[PDB]
C-alpha cells in the first residue's frame, strides 16, 4: 500500500534505566532508490525522542506540528513534557485528521522528565496509543524485525549490550527486506548524556 | 429622567413605559368588541368612514388566520396585517408538521411568543395593536382569547377593545352572553356599538360583523349582507 | 447613566436589576410557598378583575415537567416566556441524559439564561420571579426561588410580592414554634399566612394552591371545591 | 423632544413620530390622482420639472401588462420597491404562468414595507405608492402609506394641495363608476386642477396619464395622445 | 460585530472625521519627495533622538517593490498596514499578470483602501498621507500622493507632514527646469526642501534614491553629509 | 444599540489625536518602573516590583519578565490583564512562523507582527485598545542582540537603552548620562540597573526582593536565558552598597 | 455589541474600578497557605432562618486537586464554575493528566479578559481565591474582576479585609500547621463577623495530598473550639 | 452625534441626505450639454498648484464608447461609483452582445446609490451618500441623451444641467443660451462663455476638460489640439 511506497523502518528498545532507538536511512520511491541521507529520527529535547516511518511526507509534516504544540506547552509551563503525556498529543493530533488519515507509525522513547525513570511506547496508523515496555518496531520490514528482537531482547541490559543488541537486530533483519537498508542511525539515551553511533551495513 | 427612552430600561417604580405606550396606542384605535356563546363566537368591528371615496369593504379589519381561526384587530392596521401573515405562516407550518388544525390555545400561545419577543430587546418595538383570536371546533367549542401589547393571553366570555372600552365592558356584564345564541348576539353587538359611539369628532361609521361557530360549519366566515342588515334594523329600534 | 442600563454602580449595585426587583413587586400579587416534611405547597393570589374573565384561562401555576411545578409572580409578559424556555430545557435534558430533570439543574439552567440578561447589555432582566418545586429520591421535597438576577437557594419557607415582608415574618413565627409538618395542615399555614396579612378571608376562587407529595411526585393543582372545604370548615 | 429619535420609541400618547414624519414627506411632493370605473381605471400623474431647462420627472413606473403604479414621495425610494415589485410579478408568470392578482401583490408589497419599520436601524420607505390593476373582478385602485397601510378606493388624491382635489372627487364619485374611458380621463384631469394654484393650472406637457382596461393592457401616455384627451373639456 | 456609521455629514457639508484625519497628517514629521529626470529621490526629517534609538525600525522611507518605493508622513500606526498590503498587491499583480507592476496601478489600489475604510461600517480613516513613487515602463518615473479621503494626485515635487504648505511655498517658487536636472541637483533640492522646517537639526536628514533598473538605495550618513556640506 | 453610551474610540479629537490612546499612555506611567539595556555581550533587563507586602509569594519565575521563545523574551508595564493576551499572541505568531520556514523568528519580525494586531482594534471593531507597553529582547541570526520598545498605539522602535512605567523622565535622563554605547557590557552595565533602580525607587535601601533581573546571552551557538540569583543580586547590590563610601 | 469599558482621564478603568467596589461590599473571605495544605474560609449570611443552608454552598470543587471560593455577586460565580470545569476537561482530553493550578487560573482569567474587551458584555463583579495541590507544592492564588491573578501566602478580601490583613501581619507565621492555620483564619473572622457564630454560617474547605475536600458542619463544629 | 442617519425631520427630510445635497455646493463647476447632433460635457479641473498635474486628474472618463462621465465634490466618491458602472456596462455586452443604453447606465448607478445603509448589512456596503453630482451623457440608436443625478439617486432626461458651486446661476444661464437645434460647435461656445464667467481662473486648455459624443463619432477625449482650438474659437 501507500505505507510501503517510501519504505523505511524504525526500531526502539529499552535497557534497565536507559532506552535505545535505531532506524534505517533509506529514502526511495517504490522499486527505485533515491537517496540514503534521509533522517527518520528527530530530537524532542532532553531525554526524549520520536521516530517516524511510512509515507515520508507525513514524517516531515506531522513531526513539524509536534514542536509547534510542544513549545506552546513548554512556554506556558516551566517544565518539559512527559513522554507519557506526549503520547496523548500525537494520538490526539492523528484523530483530528482521522477522517483522511496521515500515513506514519510513530515511535516514542525517553525518560521521566522528573528524574531517571524510563518510558517507551508506540502508536498506530489510526492514532491508537500502545504502551509496551519491551520494544517497538515499525516499517515495511516489520514482520522480519520481530523475530530478531524478541529472540535477542532482555528486560535489563546495560548500554554496552544495547549497542550490539539492536545493531545485530537491525543488521540481519533489514537484510531480507528490499525497500529498507543502506545505512543505519542509532541513538542511545543515557541519564547524564546521549550516545549516537553509525553502523556499517551492506549497500543493497 | 430618561427612564422611558427604551423598553429595555426599567422604571424606578418597576414599570415598562414603552409597552404601556403601546397599550395607549390601542386607546387611539376604534372600538372593537367580541362575544362567545354556546353556538359559537361572534365578532364585531366599528369601521370608521374617513371619506366617501372608500370602496365598500375597504379598510377590512377582519382577518382570516386559518380555517377554524378568525381574528379581529384594534390598533395600527399594518402591524396587524404583518402579524396576520405571521400567524397564517405559523398555522400552515403546524399542519405541514403535525397534520391537523392548530387549536386556539396553542396558536394564541405561539403568537404571544412572537409578540413578547419584540418587547424583550431594544432593537425592535412591540406591536401597536391588541387583537382577539376566536375559534370553534367540535372537540372544544366556542373559544375566545385576547392578546395584548405585552403578549399575554386572556380568555373572555365577552370583551371590548379600542378607544371606548370600560363603558362597553360594563354593558356586556349587564346581560349574560352564554345563554344567548349567535343569531341573537349580532343584535346586541349592533346595539352596543350604537351606544358606544356618538358624533363629536368622527362623523359616520358602519358595522362589520364576523361569524364563527356551528352556523358556519366550523369555518371563519363573514356575515352575509341580508342577515347583517336584518340585525341592524332590530338594533335601530333602540335608536327610534 | 448607570440607573438606566446594566453597568456597575459607584457603590457596587446594579440599578437595572434592582428596578426589576421592584417590577416583580409592582405586579400587585403576593405569593407564598412552604416546604414541608412530606410535601411542598404553593399558595398565590388569584385575581379576577372582571367577571367577563375566565378562571382556567388565567392561572399562575405552570408545569415545567410532570414531576416539577412552577409558580410565577410579576408582569405576566415575562411569565410565559420563561416557562416555554424552561420546557425547551427540561425536555432537552431527557433527550440527552435520558431521565427527568432534577430541580437542582432546572434552576441552574434557568438562572444561566437569566444571568446572560444581566451580563449582556443588549438584553434585559425579566420581571417575574420563579419558584420551582419538585421532589428527588435523596433530598425529598425541593423548593427553590430564582430571582431575575440569577440567584437561587433552598428555601424552607419562601414568599414574594407586596406583602413578602409581612409574609416572611409570619412564616418565621410558624417555624419558630417548630411547627409539626403534615400535608394539609401545612397547606393551612401557607393559606393562613396570606389570610392574616391582608385581613380579608379570601374566597376559594381568589387563591390558587398547588401541591406536590412523596406519594404523588406528579405536580397537582388543588381543586377549588377542596379549597372551600379547608377554608370555611377549617379556619381553626 | 427625546421621543423623535427613532421608530422604536413610543410617544406617551402612543404614536410613532418617525412614521408620522414619514407621512409628512409624502405631502412634500407632486400630487397624483387615480380612479376606477366598472371597466377602466386611469392613473393621472402630475409631472414637475425643477426648472424649465430641466425636463419633468417620471412619476409613472410600469409594472406589468395588468398592473401599473404612480409614485408620490421621495423620488429614489420607489426604485427599491419598483425592482422588487417587477421581480415579484415576473416570478408569478415564471412559476404559475399567470399574472399575480392585484390585491395579492399589494398585500405582499405592504409586507416588505412593514418589516423594516419595527426593526431599528432600517429606514421606513418615505414614498407613497398609488397602484392600479385589472383582474377578472374588474379594475382596482389601491393607495398605500409609508406606515404600510393600504386601502381600496374608487378615487383618491394624495400629495400637496390634495384637499380641494378630494372634495371634487367625492361629489363626482357617483359619475366615476358609470363614465366610459374618455370621460374618466376628462374628469380625472379636471381633478388635477385643484392640486395646483390659480396661476399655473395644467398643460399636456407636464401631465402624463395611464390606463388599464377589460381587453386593454396597461399603457402609458405622455404628450401626443394626451393632447386630444385634455382638449375638448371645460374647466 | 460592530456595525454603525463613523463619518457623517455636517450642517455646513464638511466632514468632521476626515478633517481631523488630515490634521493628524500635518501633526506628523515632515516628509518630502520629487520626481527626478532619470531617477527619483525621497526624504524625510528625523526627530532627533538622544543616543538611543536604532535606525532600522525608525526609517520612514520604504519600498513596495523594485519598481516602486514610498514614504509616509503621519501617524506611524496606520502606515505599516498600507505598506504591507500594498506589497501584497505588488506580488498579486505579478501573480495575476506576468508583466511587472505599474506605479499608477498600485497607487490607485492603495488610496482605494482608504476610501473603503472611510465609507465602511465601523472602520476608521487613516491619519497617513503616503507618497507613492517609482518607475514605469521605458523608465518614465511617476510620483503620486495619497489622501486619507481616498483620492490620489500626481506631483512633480511634493512635501508632506508638518509645514507641508511651508515647503510647498519653497517648491513652487524654486521649482523650475533647473530643478531635478541631474542626480546631484535632484538630491540637493530634497535637502534644501528640508532646510526650511529644520530647527538646529543638522545631520537628522536622511535620503534615499532609486537609479534606473536598480532598486531603492539608501544614502549613507556620510554620503548625505557630502551633499549637505554645500549650503551657502 | 444605545448610541448614547457609545464612546466611539475611532473618533478623532479636535486636536487630531485619539482619546483612548492618550489616556492609555498615562495608565502605563502609573505602573512599575522597568528598564532595559542593549550591550555587546547580550541584553539586560531589570524590573521593579511595585507590589510590596509580607504575604507575597510569586511562585512563578518572575513577575513582569516573561519568556517569549527560545531566542527571545519580554518585559511588561501596563494593565496586567491585557499583558497575558499579548503574550499568548506573540507565542502563537512565533510558532506559526516555525511551521513554514522551520527557523527561529527574527526579532524585528515578531515585534511588527503583534503591533499590527494591537492597532487593529484602534482601527475598527469598537473594542477598547490595549494599555500594555512591552519591552522586547533576544537574538536573531542577522541583526543579533536587539532591544525593542512598544507603545499602546501600535508604534514601536529600536532602542539601545530605555525605561518604561513610573519615573520615565528621571530614569531615561539618568540612563543616557552614563550609558556607554557599544562599550559597557553585561557585567559592568548590570551595576547601572541597580544604580538606576535605587534612584527610581523613592523608598531608600533598595531590596533584591523588590526588584527582578533577567539576562539573555547566546553562547557556543546556543541561546541561554536565566533569572539572576537573588542571593547574588544582593551581592551585586552590596557593590552599590559600598559605592557611595569609596 | 460595544464595550462600555473606557480609559479614565487618570488612566484607571472605571467599569472595573466599580467591579471591585462591589466585591468589597460582599461577605468577607480569607485564605492561608501553610504546611502541606491550603485553607479557604468564607461567611455565608442568609436573610432569615427560613433558607436552607446545605442546599447551596459557596465552596465548590473544580477538579480533584482544585477548588474555588468567591466574594461578590452570586450569579456571576455560577458562570465561572461551568467554564472552569469544562476547561479542565478539555485539558484532560489533550494531555490525559490532571490540570495544574498555574495553567487553570491562566485561561480562567482569560474569560475575564474576554468580557472586559468584547462588546455588549459587562465585566465580572466577582473575585475568586484559587486553591490547588500539584506535585507536592501548595498553590494559593487570588483573582480579581480585571483578571489579574497573583500569588499569596495568605490573603483577605470581601468586607473588613483591611483588619483581616492586619491579623495576617501578626497571626500568620511560617512553618504553621494546616490545622492551626484553620483556627488562625477563624480568629481573623472573629472580629469581622458578629452575632451568633455557628458551624452552618461559616464554610471552610481545604486541599492537601489527598486532594481538595470540603468540610462538613459536624467537623466544623469541632474546629470551632478555638 | 445626538442624531441618526435615517432620522426624519419634522418637515419630512433626512438629516443625512439633506447635507449631502448641501455638501455638493463646494464642488467644481461643470455643465453637461445635449444637442441634436450629439452630447457635450465640460468640467473645470480646479488645480490648486502648478505642481499638481491637470492631465492625471480626470473628471470625465470613458465607461462605454457612447457614455461619458462627470465629477464634482469629493472625487474618490465618483471613482467608486464609476468602477462598478464600467463593470456592469461590460456585463451587458458580455450577455446581450450590444452597447448599454444611456438609460440602463443610470439605472445601474441609481441602484448602487440607493443601497446606502449601515445596520442590518455587510461591512462592504457604503454607509454615507456621495458628495458628487453626476452627469451621464451619451449617443446611441435612440439619439443623444443626457441625464442628471444628485446624491438622492434620481435620473432625469434633460438638455443641460449645471453642477458645482456655480450651478445656481449657471443652470438659469444655460436655459437662456441653449434652445432648439443648437449643435456641438455652437454649444461649446456658450459653454466656455458661461463657465469662464463663473469660475475665478481664466479659460485655458489645461484649466478645464471637454469631450463630446456623436452618432458617427464615439466618445473622443479632446487633446491639446482640440482644446486649444475651442478656447480661441469661443
Amino acid at each position: 500500500s501507500i505505507m510501503s511506497y517510501n519504505g523505511g523502518a524504525v526500531m526502539a528498545m529499552k535497557g534497565k534505566n536507559c532506552v535505545a532507538i535505531a532506524a534505517d536511512r533509506r529514502f526511495g520511491i517504490q522499486a527505485q532508490m533515491v537517496t540514503t541521507d534521509f533522517q527518520k529520527i528527530f530530537p524532542m529535547g532532553d531525554r526524549l525522542y520520536i521516530g517516524l516511518a511510512g509515507l515520508a511526507t507525513d514524517v516531515q509534516t506531522v513531526a513539524q506540528r509536534l514542536k509547534f504544540r510542544l513549545n506552546l506547552y513548554e512556554l506556558k509551563e516551566g517544565r518539559q513534557i512527559k513522554p507519557y503525556t506526549l503520547m496523548s498529543m500525537v494520538a490526539n493530533l492523528l484523530y483530528e485528521k482521522r477522517f483522511g488519515p496521515y500515513y506514519t507509525e510513530p515511535v516514542i522513547a525517553g525518560l521521566d522528565p522528573k528524574t531517571f525513570k524510563p518510558f517507551i511506547c508506540s502508536l498506530d496508523l489510526i492514532g491508537c496509543p500502545m504502551v509496551t515496555d519491551d520494544f517497538v518496531v515499525s516499517g515495511t520490514c516489520t514482520e522480519q524485525m520481530y523475530g530478531m528482537c524478541e529472540s535477542l531482547w532482555e528486560p535489563n541490559m546495560d548500554p554496552e549490550h544495547l549497542f550490539e543488541t539492536i545493531s545485530q537486530a537491525m543488521l540481519n533483519a533489514v537484510d531480507r527486506d528490499a525497500v529498507s537498508g543502506m545505512g543505519v542511525i542509532v541513538h542511545i539515551i543515557e541519564k547524564d548524556k546521549i550516545t549516537t553511533r553509525t553502523l556499517k551495513a551492506r549497500m543493497d | 429622567t430618561g427612564y422611558d427612552l427604551s423598553a429595555s430600561t426599567f422604571s424606578p417604580d418597576g414599570r415598562v413605559f414603552q409597552v404601556e405606550y403601546a397599550m395607549k396606542a390601542v386607546e387611539n384605535s376604534s372600538t372593537a368588541i367580541g362575544i362567545r356563546c354556546k353556538d359559537g363566537v361572534v365578532f364585531g368591528v366599528e369601521k370608521l368612514v374617513l371619506s366617501k371615496l372608500y370602496e365598500e369593504g375597504s379598510n377590512k379589519r377582519l382577518f382570516n388566520v386559518d380555517r377554524h381561526v378568525g381574528m379581529a384587530v384594534a390598533g395600527l392596521l399594518a402591524d396587524a396585517r404583518s402579524l396576520a401573515d405571521i400567524a397564517r405562516e405559523e398555522a400552515s407550518n403546524f399542519r405541514s408538521n403535525f397534520g391537523y388544525n392548530i387549536p386556539l390555545k396553542h396558536l394564541a400561545d405561539r403568537v404571544a411568543m412572537y409578540v413578547h419577543a419584540y418587547t424583550l430587546y431594544s432593537a425592535v418595538r412591540p406591536f401597536g395593536c391588541s387583537f382577539m383570536l376566536g375559534s370553534y371546533s367540535v372537540n372544544d367549542g366556542a373559544q375566545l382569547y385576547m392578546i395584548d401589547p405585552s403578549g399575554v393571553s386572556y380568555g373572555y366570555w365577552g370583551c371590548a377593545i379600542g378607544k371606548a372600552r370600560q363603558a362597553a365592558k360594563t354593558e356586556i356584564e349587564k346581560l349574560q352572553m352564554k345563554e344567548m345564541t349567535c343569531r341573537d348576539v349580532v343584535k346586541e353587538v349592533a346595539k352596543i356599538i350604537y351606544i358606544v359611539h356618538d358624533e363629536v369628532k368622527d362623523k359616520a361609521f358602519e358595522l362589520e360583523l364576523s361569524w364563527v361557530g356551528e352556523i358556519t360549519n366550523g369555518r371563519h366566515e363573514i356575515v352575509p349582507k341580508d342577515v347583517r342588515e336584518e340585525a341592524e334594523k332590530y338594533a335601530k329600534e333602540s335608536l327610534k | 447613566f448607570d440607573r438606566h442600563i446594566t453597568i456597575f454602580s459607584p457603590e457596587g449595585r446594579l440599578y437595572q436589576v434592582e428596578y426589576a426587583f421592584k417590577a416583580i413587586n409592582q405586579g400587585g400579587l403576593t405569593s407564598v410557598a412552604v416546604r414541608g416534611k412530606d410535601c411542598a405547597v404553593i399558595v398565590t393570589q388569584k385575581k379576577v378583575p372582571d367577571k367577563l374573565l375566565d378562571s382556567s384561562t388565567v392561572t399562575h401555576l405552570f408545569k415545567i415537567t410532570e414531576n416539577i411545578g412552577c409558580v410565577m409572580t410579576g408582569m405576566t409578559a415575562d411569565s410565559r416566556s420563561q416557562v416555554q424556555r424552561a420546557r425547551y430545557e427540561a425536555a432537552n435534558w431527557k433527550y440527552k441524559y435520558g431521565y427527568e430533570i432534577p430541580v437542582d439543574m432546572l434552576c441552574k439552567r434557568i438562572a444561566d439564561i437569566s444571568q446572560v440578561y444581566t451580563q449582556n447589555a443588549e438584553m434585559r432582566p425579566l420581571g417575574c420571579c420563579m419558584i420551582l418545586i419538585g421532589i428527588d429520591e435523596e433530598q425529598g421535597p425541593q423548593v427553590y426561588k430564582c430571582d431575575p438576577a440569577g440567584y437561587y437557594c433552598g428555601f424552607k419557607a419562601t414568599a414574594a410580592g407586596v406583602k413578602q415582608t409581612e409574609s416572611t415574618s409570619f412564616l418565621e413565627k410558624k417555624v419558630k414554634k417548630k411547627f409539626d409538618w403534615t400535608f394539609e395542615q401545612t397547606v393551612e399555614t401557607a393559606i393562613t399566612c396570606l389570610s392574616t396579612v391582608l385581613s380579608i378571608d379570601f374566597k376559594p376562587s381568589e387563591i390558587e394552591v398547588g401541591v406536590v407529595t412523596v406519594e404523588n411526585p406528579k405536580f397537582r393543582i388543588l381543586t377549588e371545591a377542596e379549597i372551600d372545604a379547608h377554608l370555611v370548615a377549617l379556619a381553626e | 423632544n427625546q421621543y423623535d429619535n427613532d421608530v422604536t420609541v413610543w410617544s406617551p400618547q402612543g404614536r410613532i413620530h418617525q412614521i408620522e414624519y414619514a407621512m409628512e414627506a409624502v405631502k412634500q411632493g407632486s400630487a397624483t390622482v387615480g380612479l376606477k370605473s366598472k371597466t377602466h381605471a386611469v392613473l393621472v400623474a402630475l409631472k414637475r420639472a425643477q426648472s424649465e431647462l430641466a425636463a419633468h420627472q417620471k412619476k409613472i413606473l410600469h409594472v406589468d401588462n395588468h398592473i401599473g403604479i404612480s409614485i408620490a414621495g421621495l423620488t429614489a425610494d420607489a426604485r427599491l420597491l419598483c425592482n422588487f415589485m417587477r421581480q415579484e410579478c415576473l416570478d408569478s408568470r415564471f412559476v404559475f404562468d399567470r399574472p399575480l392578482p392585484v390585491s395579492r401583490l399589494v398585500s405582499l408589497i405592504g409586507s416588505k414595507t412593514q418589516i423594516p419599520t419595527q426593526r431599528y436601524g432600517r429606514r421606513p420607505y418615505g414614498v407613497g405608492l398609488l397602484i392600479a390593476g385589472y383582474d377578472d373582478m374588474g379594475p382596482h385602485i389601491f393607495q398605500t402609506c409609508p406606515s404600510a397601510n393600504y386601502f381600496d378606493c374608487r378615487a383618491m388624491s394624495i400629495g400637496a394641495r390634495s384637499q380641494s382635489a378630494r372634495t371634487y372627487l367625492e361629489r363626482h364619485m357617483s359619475e366615476f363608476m358609470e363614465c366610459n374611458l374618455n370621460e374618466l380621463v376628462k374628469h380625472g384631469l379636471r381633478a388635477l386642477r385643484e392640486t395646483l394654484p390659480a396661476e399655473q393650472d395644467l398643460t399636456t406637457k407636464n401631465v402624463s396619464i395611464g390606463i388599464v382596461g377589460k381587453d386593454l393592457e396597461f399603457t402609458i401616455y405622455d404628450d401626443d395622445d394626451v393632447s386630444p384627451f385634455l382638449e375638448g373639456l371645460e374647466e | 460585530s460592530y456595525d454603525r456609521a463613523i463619518t457623517v455629514f455636517s450642517p455646513d457639508g464638511h466632514l468632521f472625521q476626515v478633517e481631523y484625519a488630515q490634521e493628524a497628517v500635518k501633526k506628523g514629521s515632515t516628509a518630502v519627495g520629487v520626481r527626478g529626470k532619470d531617477i527619483v529621490v525621497l526624504g524625510v526629517e528625523k526627530k532627533s533622538v538622544a543616543k538611543l534609538q536604532d535606525e532600522r525600525t525608525v526609517r520612514k522611507i520604504c519600498a513596495l517593490d523594485d519598481n516602486v518605493c514610498m514614504a509616509f508622513a503621519g501617524l506611524t500606526a496606520d502606515a505599516r498596514i498600507v505598506i504591507n498590503r500594498a506589497r501584497v498587491e505588488c506580488q498579486s499583480h505579478r501573480l495575476t499578470v506576468e508583466d511587472p507592476v505599474t506605479v499608477e496601478y498600485i497607487t490607485r489600489y492603495i488610496a482605494s483602501l482608504k476610501q473603503r475604510y472611510t465609507q465602511s461600517n465601523g472602520r476608521r480613516p487613516f491619519g497617513i498621507s503616503a507618497l507613492i513613487v517609482g518607475f514605469d515602463f521605458d523608465g518614465t518615473p511617476r510620483l503620486y500622493q495619497t489622501d486619507p479621503s481616498g483620492t490620489y494626485h500626481a506631483w512633480k515635487a511634493n512635501a508632506i507632514g508638518r509645514g507641508a504648505k511651508s515647503v510647498r511655498e519653497f517648491l513652487e517658487k524654486n521649482y523650475t527646469d533647473e530643478a531635478i536636472e541631474t542626480d546631484d541637483l535632484t538630491i540637493k533640492l530634497v535637502i534644501k526642501a528640508l532646510l526650511e522646517v529644520v530647527q538646529s537639526g543638522g545631520k537628522n536628514i536622511e535620503l534615499a534614491v532609486m537609479r534606473r533598473d536598480q532598486p531603492l538605495k539608501i544614502l549613507n550618513p556620510e554620503e548625505i553629509e557630502k551633499y549637505v556640506a554645500e549650503i551657502e | 444599540m444605545s448610541r448614547r453610551y457609545d464612546s466611539r474610540t475611532t473618533i478623532f479629537s479636535p486636536e487630531g489625536r485619539l482619546y483612548q490612546v492618550e489616556y492609555a499612555m498615562e495608565a502605563i506611567g502609573h505602573a512599575g518602573t522597568c528598564l532595559g539595556i542593549l550591550a555587546n555581550d547580550g541584553v539586560l533587563l531589570a524590573a521593579e516590583r511595585r507590589n510590596i507586602h509580607k504575604l507575597l509569594d510569586e511562585v512563578f519565575f518572575s513577575e513582569k519578565i516573561y519568556k517569549l521563545n527560545e531566542d527571545m523574551a519580554c518585559s511588561v508595564a501596563g494593565i496586567t490583564s491585557d499583558a497575558n493576551v499579548l503574550t499568548n499572541e506573540l507565542r502563537l505568531i512565533a510558532q506559526r512562523y516555525l511551521l513554514q520556514y522551520q527557523e527561529p523568528i527574527p526579532c524585528e519580525q515578531l515585534v511588527t507582527a503583534l503591533c499590527d494586531i494591537k492597532q487593529a482594534y484602534t482601527q475598527f471593531g469598537g473594542k477598547r485598545p490595549f494599555g500594555v507597553s512591552l519591552l522586547y529582547i533576544g537574538w536573531d541570526k542577522h541583526y543579533g542582540f536587539q532591544l525593542y520598545q512598544s507603545d499602546p498605539s501600535g508604534n514601536y522602535g529600536g532602542w539601545k537603552a530605555t525605561c518604561i512605567g513610573n519615573n520615565s523622565a528621571a530614569a531615561v535622563s539618568m540612563l543616557k548620562q552614563d550609558y556607554k554605547e557599544g562599550e559597557m557590557t553585561l557585567k559592568s552595565a548590570l551595576a547601572l540597573a541597580i544604580k538606576v533602580l535605587n534612584k527610581t525607587m523613592d523608598v531608600s535601601k533598595l531590596s533584591a526582593e523588590k526588584v527582578e533581573i533577567a539576562t539573555l546571552t547566546r553562547e557556543n551557538g546556543k541561546t541561554v536565558i536565566r533569572v539572576l540569583k537573588q542571593k547574588e543580586v544582593e551581592q551585586l547590590i552590596k557593590k552599590h552598597e559600598e559605592e557611595e563610601a569609596k | 455589541s460595544f464595550s462600555l469599558t473606557t480609559f479614565s482621564p487618570s488612566g484607571k478603568l472605571v467599569q472595573i474600578e466599580y467591579a471591585l467596589a462591589a466585591v468589597a461590599g460582599g461577605a468577607p473571605s480569607v485564605g492561608i497557605k501553610a504546611a502541606n495544605g491550603v485553607v479557604l474560609a468564607t461567611e455565608k449570611k442568609q436573610k432569615s432562618i427560613l433558607y436552607d443552608e446545605r442546599s447551596v454552598h459557596k465552596v465548590e470543587p473544580i477538579t480533584k486537586h482544585i477548588g474555588l471560593v468567591y466574594s461578590g455577586m452570586g450569579p456571576d460565580y455560577r458562570v465561572l464554575v461551568h467554564r472552569a470545569r469544562k476547561l479542565a476537561q478539555q485539558y484532560y482530553l489533550v494531555y490525559q493528566e490532571p490540570i495544574p493550578t498555574a495553567q487553570l487560573v491562566q485561561r480562567v482569567a482569560s474569560v475575564m479578559q474576554e468580557y472586559t474587551q468584547s462588546g455588549g458584555v459587562r465585566p465580572f463583579g466577582v473575585s475568586l481565591l484559587i486553591c490547588g495541590w500539584n506535585e507536592g507544592r501548595p498553590y494559593l492564588f487570588q483573582s480579581d474582576p480585571s483578571g489579574a491573578y497573583f500569588a499569596w501566602k495568605a490573603t483577605a478580601m470581601g468586607k473588613n479585609y483591611v483588619n483581616g490583613k492586619t491579623f495576617l501581619e501578626k497571626r500568620y507565621n511560617e512553618d504553621l500547621e494546616l490545622e492551626d492555620a484553620i483556627h488562625t483564619a477563624i480568629l481573623t473572622l472573629k472580629e469581622s463577623f458578629e452575632g451568633q457564630m455557628t458551624e452552618d454560617n461559616i464554610e471552610v474547605g481545604i486541599c492537601n495530598e489527598a486532594g481538595f475536600r470540603r468540610l462538613t458542619p459536624t467537623e466544623v463544629k469541632d474546629y470551632l473550639a478555638a | 452625534y445626538d442624531r441618526g442617519v435615517n432620522t426624519f425631520s419634522p418637515e419630512g427630510r433626512l438629516f443625512q441626505v439633506e447635507y449631502a445635497i448641501e455638501a455638493i455646493k463646494l464642488g467644481s463647476t461643470a455643465i453637461g450639454i445635449q444637442t441634436s447632433e450629439g452630447v457635450c460635457l465640460a468640467v473645470e479641473k480646479r488645480i490648486t498648484s502648478p505642481l499638481m498635474e491637470p492631465s492625471s486628474i480626470e473628471k470625465i472618463v470613458e465607461i462605454d464608447a457612447h457614455i461619458g462621465c462627470a465629477m464634482s465634490g469629493l472625487i474618490a466618491d465618483a471613482k467608486t461609483l464609476i468602477d462598478k458602472a464600467r463593470v456592469e456596462t461590460q456585463n451587458h455586452w458580455f450577455t446581450y452582445n450590444e452597447t448599454m443604453t444611456v438609460e440602463s447606465v443610470t439605472q445601474a448607478v441609481s441602484n448602487l446609490a440607493l443601497q446606502f445603509g449601515e445596520e442590518d448589512a455587510d461591512p462592504g456596503a457604503m454607509s454615507r451618500p456621495f458628495g458628487v453630482a453626476l452627469l451621464f451623457g451619451g449617443v446611441d440608436e435612440k439619439g443623444p441623451q443626457l441625464f442628471h443625478m444628485d446624491p438622492s439617486g434620481t435620473f432625469v432626461q434633460c438638455d443641460a444641467r449645471a453642477i458645482g458651486s456655480a450651478s445656481e446661476g449657471a443652470q438659469s444661464s444655460l436655459q437662456e443660451v441653449y434652445h432648439k437645434s443648437m449643435t456641438l460647435k455652437e454649444a461649446i461656445k456658450s459653454s466656455l462663455i458661461i463657465l469662464k464667467q463663473v469660475m475665478e481662473e481664466k479659460l485655458n486648455a489645461t484649466n478645464i476638460e471637454l469631450a463630446t459624443v456623436q452618432p458617427g463619432q464615439n466618445f473622443h477625449m479632446f487633446t491639446k489640439e482640440e482644446l486649444e482650438e475651442v478656447i480661441k474659437d469661443i
